[PDB]
């Protein structure tokens, strides 16, 4: 019979080797949203976020009015709230 | 992001503990497992079905036959193309 | 106990705090975390050891039958006058018991330590075979319908994975009958067309050929030694009531999800390698998608904990599977025992995996199945386990995914896999 | 069955892995 | 690690025989373990 | 640009013309290749 | 030379790298 010389490189170590490199690629990759996914816990289940929202917004407000000083000011104050969690828990705590 | 989801659950509760909706759980779970197969899997049929050059007749239109004494000049030269070449029938297979 | 324990800290902290779903999830203050008032030749001799742990059971079983049967034939000598002569001589039932002595089988019992080379394992194989003479017979049908594939062949293992290996711990006598009729019926069939003034052949089972008794003296006589060994010791509409008695009893609980699971996973194994080592590829790659998929319905049936279920199942897969292997795949491909010795032992994988599931069938699933397989003891053993449990690609993912979608949570996915991963850490 | 909210909050946990709460 | 897992442990226990209030609570307080480390020193210190 | 495969002239050097009546052995055969090979001029294909 | 601890503890330091302590 007759056959298109597609065959290129066959299996025996040809073709399997692509198969478990992507298979093993993928695997790795969708492992990442499985493995280390326990850590970043503490900047992603905030009870009241509001308080960080107004933060953000005021940062964004302040810069908008060519107001600069108060900019370094505020992100003094928001890189220091992500840079202490029980801060970050005294801050986004459900206002009662 | 977190504060949408939060005015969303605020708009919307779920009571002090219930079993998670079990339609949402099998789609979600039906999705997200057919992903994981697919990626396992297909890869798999592609490779599988790209190495499937089906058997197809390539039937040798021009026969040649010649006979050359030494180097001198063919004794007899023939090709027989179109009438003089014609596949068996299947009941000559049977008898071979 | 455990769940007082919890009830009764929950309350404790609900009354401290004293002083509609989002909201109790996130209620947590360090009031919980304070102090709750913290409250080599040796080889061969191992072998014939374990072999003789397998086979304790039977061999004093046969101990104490025998000793009785001495002092009974030598009674029976005169006459044989009284049942009650026989038992309290040397508490009717019981299983391991002692009394006085016989001078001649106590001189008899020693004389086996007198030879220790070889002898002393082949004593115990074949006490072995005589106590697992059931298991016998089963692997011998599976073996000869593993050879000549045929209807013929093909009516057998079909009945051992769905009566004999569900019913009650002794299958009933009217399928050893009929395993034995049968076999007798369907030699008896094959040596008449094997004459000569005979002329589909190969699927009906009955060609001719040099082998044409193939593991079939071997079968009768297997199912004759079982009848006869069942016959010397023990004892020797309707399928609505076969069910109803398989589904409401009372009987020891076990799980074997583990050996199940396993059993699929050394499958999937061996259709990959008979992918990779040669049409009947076009067929193997279904079927490992079916794979796929029976494991990830074997899995739910697990978590939702339904015998009934596995029941239905169980049916389903070997009815479907050996029609497929037998009629569908050999049409489409080869024969299966001309060439693929890749599938015949995919078969004998699968086999083993329907004596497990029947055998979980008959036994009914337990309480406690939650707690992952290999995280019982906290051994150096299990840690090397778990992290290459762990490295295999695409398991804990679908692990974690399927332990979800059938247990019965109020977490949504994000958390359930914020829980899992916690845990495996932790562990 | 199904419903309108069966499919809306099953898109919402199909971006509730990938993305925060 | 002695008291996370048998918090773990209490999770999948509680889950295990269809009581679900406690699983939320219990969670609450797994996810507040996880939310300060401050705590999960204090909570996972060396028994005297 | 690697799908670009410009436009390249591929003129066929050699014509071969054979007439055989059957299988006996061909009346005519001639092949013409460099002189009796001759491309068009412009004003020819305007013509055509 | 060798052991059986060392061939052990290698292989606990090669499943070190990628898991936890």
């Amino acid at each position: 019979k007759v056959s298109p010389p597609s065959l290129g490189f066959l299996a025996g170590y040809g073709i399997v080797g692509l198969y478990v490199s992507i298979v093993l690629v993928v695997g790795k990759f969708v492992r990442g949203f499985f493995s280390e996914i326990s850590h970043s816990i503490m900047f992603e289940e905030l009870p009241c976020v509001d308080r960080i929202l107004k933060l953000c917004q005021d940062i964004f407000l302040v810069r908008e009015t060519r107001e600069l000083e108060l900019e370094e000011e505020l992100y003094a104050k928001l890189i220091f709230l992500y840079r202490s969690p029980e801060t970050m828990i005294k801050w986004t705590r459900e206002r009662e | 992001i977190i504060k949408c989801s939060r005015e969303t659950e605020k708009k919307y509760p779920q009571p002090k503990g219930q079993k998670k909706k079990k339609i949402v759980k099998y789609g979600m779970g039906g999705l997200i497992i057919l992903f994981l197969i697919a990626i396992i899997w297909f890869p798999l049929l592609f490779m599988s079905l790209i190495r499937s050059v089906v058997g197809v007749v390539n039937q040798p239109i021009d026969v040649t036959v010649t006979l050359k004494l030494g180097g001198y000049e063919p004794l007899f030269t023939m090709s027989a193309q179109q009438p003089s070449i014609v596949p068996f029938t299947p009941q000559a297979y049977e008898e071979l | 106990r455990q769940m007082k324990r919890i009830r009764a800290k929950q309350e404790k902290y609900r009354q401290s705090q004293a002083s509609d779903h989002a909201t109790v999830i996130h209620s947590g203050d360090y009031f919980l975390f304070e102090s709750d008032s913290e409250e080599g030749q040796a080889t061969v001799d191992g072998l014939t050891r374990w072999l003789r742990a397998f086979t304790k059971h039977h061999r004093t079983m046969s101990d104490v039958l025998c000793a009785e049967r001495y002092l009974l034939t030598q009674e029976l000598l005169r006459v044989g006058e009284v049942r009650r002569g026989v038992l309290d001589q040397l508490a009717s039932e019981l299983l391991l018991d002692r009394r006085l002595h016989i001078p001649e089988l106590e001189e008899a019992e020693r004389f086996e330590a007198q030879q220790g080379r070889t002898l002393r394992l082949l004593r115990a194989g074949y006490q072995c075979v005589a106590a697992h003479s059931e298991l016998l017979c089963y692997f011998i049908i599976i073996l000869n319908h593993m050879v000549t594939a045929s209807a013929a062949s093909l009516v057998l293992p079909v009945l051992v994975f769905l009566w004999a290996m569900l019913t009650i711990p002794r299958p009933s006598k009217r399928f050893w009958m009929t395993a034995i009729v049968f076999t007798e019926v369907m030699v008896v069939t094959k040596y008449l067309f094997q004459f000569g003034f005979f002329p589909p052949p190969r699927i009906l089972g009955l060609e001719k050929t040099d082998s044409y008794i193939k593991y079939d003296l071997v079968q009768l006589m297997a199912l004759f030694f079982h009848r006869s060994q069942l016959l010397c010791y023990g004892l020797w509409p309707l399928q609505r009531f076969f069910h109803d008695i398989l589904h409401t009893k009372y009987r020891a609980a076990t799980d074997v999800y583990a050996l199940m699971f396993l059993a699929d996973i050394v499958d999937i194994i061996i259709i990959i390698f008979g992918f990779w080592a040669f049409q009947v590829p076009q067929a193997f790659l279904f079927m490992l998608l079916v794979q796929f998929g029976t494991m990830v319905i074997d899995r739910a049936l697990y978590l939702r904990k339904t015998v009934l279920g596995k029941l239905a199942f169980q049916v389903v897969l070997v009815v479907a599977i050996h029609i497929w292997m037998f009629f569908i795949l050999p049409a489409v491909t080869e024969r299966m025992f001309s060439q693929n010795a890749v599938a015949q032992l995919w078969y004998f994988v699968k086999c083993i995996y329907f004596a497990l599931s029947a055998y979980q069938i008959r036994c009914g699933y337990p309480t406690r199945i939650l707690g992952n397989f290999l995280t019982k003891k906290y051994n150096h053993l299990n840690l090397f386990l778990f992290q290459g449990f762990r490295l295999v690609p695409f398991l804990v993912e679908l692990r974690a995914v399927m332990d979800w979608v059938w247990t019965d949570t109020t977490l949504s996915l994000s958390n359930w896999m914020c829980v899992e991963d916690i845990y495996a850490n932790i562990f | 069955c199904c419903e309108s909210s069966d499919c809306l909050e099953i898109c919402m946990e199909c971006c509730g892995i990938c993305f925060p709460s």
